[PDB]
């Protein structure tokens, strides 16, 4: 909240219930949002690129997933 | 001669090795200490 | 006694897009939050004047703020144990 | 800890430097924004309207980042690109200031 | 041996220099049999300025290149020559180099004449036609007028350029000194040759 200059939980935001103009909310990732994707050891200018998210909903996978092709970018 | 107590306790240890007096500081051939990778994500230069 | 004397500054701007808008009006009102009342660079700068020297509102390199900075030189009205304008106060005191 | 030694061999403000603008019919850069230009003129942008939130674009947008691009794109982007490679022991900064509404845009694609 | 390729490349040098030749040009047995004779041999040339520039060449084991009052008297009697004298050049066998003695002396020497440049070679630097070597691409000196508007065109200093050495052999082939400009047309596999212009600094000795 920017008239507080704080931050705060949303748990104890329920009387508030609204946003406004200069505030900053922090969203969970959504598909379609970009995130740098890294492997050390980083030898090659593309070890760090910037990949699209697709968020895998099923709670059983942990893992980062990405195509095969896209290997070669990471050495990996 | 035949006193124990005031002997070189580093004597015991039998050298296992030829040069443990040769001395030269160089950089281990292995040592991965230039290349900046965390301990967990060492597994990735595992080869296959 | 009070004299005109010079000084250099360089401001910061919170929102840019809007300062710009009326550069000099702005910086005027920026200084004289800034500076009117408070003793710096030995002198208490009494009433501030005309600026002499701007610059372009730079955006900040260094952080991600979107802020740009800007110079200013301007002159300004000053009411110049000898004198101690420790700086940071609205008083001189050489008791 | 030893340094293996080879032991090779080899007024505290700057004076104020006045900016000096080069002509627009002396400029030698190139009238196109390098991608590192048009990256930085998008950011900027950007990050100022999530702090202003101001526009001149007369198509609705839902994320700075878009509002951004399509300025660029559309060649009303409120900045200037300032290339300036020179700083003279005599006090003086030499720059080249370029309006990227006039400036070639590059792929970003 | 390295004394024969030298007399004629030191003509072909001279011929590069664009400087006519004063001593009219011996045999080779007679300036080989001289080498060991008189210990050195000198040559005279005339720059298209009309001023004297000597040169010396100097045997292995030859009186010059052993110690230091000899090498000194014999560059102090020359320098008292009634000439121009806008060049000196002096060529010594490699380790020669490595004699800081007679390097001690030249250097003193042209500390007392500082109006006139004094150099010293090796023999390499003469035993072949340089600028014709294929690795060595065509090195060339412009002039000040033509290199500050380059500089000023690319808003540089002097000293923001490359650095040349003036002991390089192509340089000093041109007859280039600290504070000249040389311009390289270097060949290319990007761009098919391209040109850069280079500062001549001080020769290393």
């Amino acid at each position: 909240k920017q008239i507080t200059q704080s931050v705060h939980d949303i748990e104890g935001l329920k009387q508030d219930f609204r946003l406004e103009v200069g505030d900053i909310l922090y969203r969970d990732v959504v598909t379609g949002d970009v995130a740098f994707f890294n492997r050390q050891p980083s030898l090659e200018r593309s070890s760090i690129g910037v990949h699209r998210i697709v968020v895998l909903e099923n709670p059983k996978i942990s893992t980062f997933q990405m195509n095969v092709s896209a290997c070669a970018w990471y050495n990996a | 001669g035949e006193d124990s107590s005031m002997d070189d306790i580093s004597a015991y240890s039998s050298p296992g090795l030829f040069g443990e007096d040769i001395i030269d500081r160089l950089d281990d051939p292995f040592s991965i200490e230039d290349v900046d990778i965390s301990l967990d994500v060492l597994d990735n230069l595992a080869p296959q | 006694m009070i004299d005109q004397k010079i000084f250099e500054t360089t401001l910061n701007i919170d929102d840019p897009t809007n300062f710009c808008t009326n550069v000099e009006a702005h910086l005027l009102k920026e200084l004289e939050n800034i500076y009117v009342g408070k003793c710096f660079k030995n002198s208490f700068i009494l009433n501030i004047t005309g600026v002499i020297q701007r610059s372009p509102c730079f955006i900040m390199r260094t952080n991600n703020s979107g802020r740009g900075y800007m110079h200013v030189r301007f002159s300004a009205v000053v009411s110049y144990s000898s004198v101690y304008y420790i700086p940071g106060r609205q008083q001189a005191s050489a008791t | 800890y030893v340094e293996t030694e080879e032991e090779n061999l080899v007024f505290v403000q700057a004076s104020s430097q006045t900016l000096v603008i080069i002509p627009d019919n002396e400029r030698i850069t190139s009238n196109v924004l390098t991608t590192f230009e048009a990256t930085r003129l998008v950011a900027v942008r950007a990050q100022q309207l999530a702090i202003n939130g101001s526009t001149m674009l007369k198509k609705k947008y839902s994320s700075p980042i878009d509002i951004a691009k399509q300025e660029l794109f559309n060649r009303k982007i409120p900045l200037l690109v300032m290339r300036c490679i020179k700083v003279t022991p005599e006090g003086q900064k030499i720059v080249e200031i370029w309006n990227p509404r006039e400036m070639g845009i590059p792929l970003l694609d | 041996m390295a004394m024969q390729k030298l007399f004629t490349y030191i003509y072909e040098f001279i011929e590069y220099r664009k400087m006519v030749l004063l001593e009219e040009k011996v045999p080779y047995d007679k300036f080989v049999q001289m080498v060991l004779n008189t210990g050195f041999f000198r040559i005279n040339a005339e720059t298209l300025n009309h001023g004297i520039v000597s040169v010396f060449i100097f045997g292995a084991n030859g009186k010059y290149v052993h110690h230091g009052g000899d090498m000194r008297t014999l560059l102090t009697n020359t320098l008292n020559e009634k000439k121009h004298y806008e060049e000196l050049i002096l060529i010594v066998d490699k380790p020669v180099l490595s004699k800081k003695n007679i390097l001690d002396i030249i250097v003193e020497q042209r500390a007392a004449n500082p109006t006139i440049v004094i150099n010293i070679y090796p023999y390499h630097l003469f035993c072949i036609n340089i600028p014709k070597v294929s690795a060595i691409p065509k090195h060339k000196l412009i002039t000040q007028e033509e290199a500050q508007e380059f500089l000023g065109r690319e808003y540089l200093q002097p000293q923001d350029l490359m650095q040349i050495s003036a002991s390089d052999p192509p340089v000093v082939w041109l007859g280039g000194r600290p504070g000249d400009f040389v311009q390289i047309e270097r060949p290319s596999e990007t761009a098919m040759h391209a040109v850069v212009i280079r500062f001549i600094t001080k020769s290393k000795i």
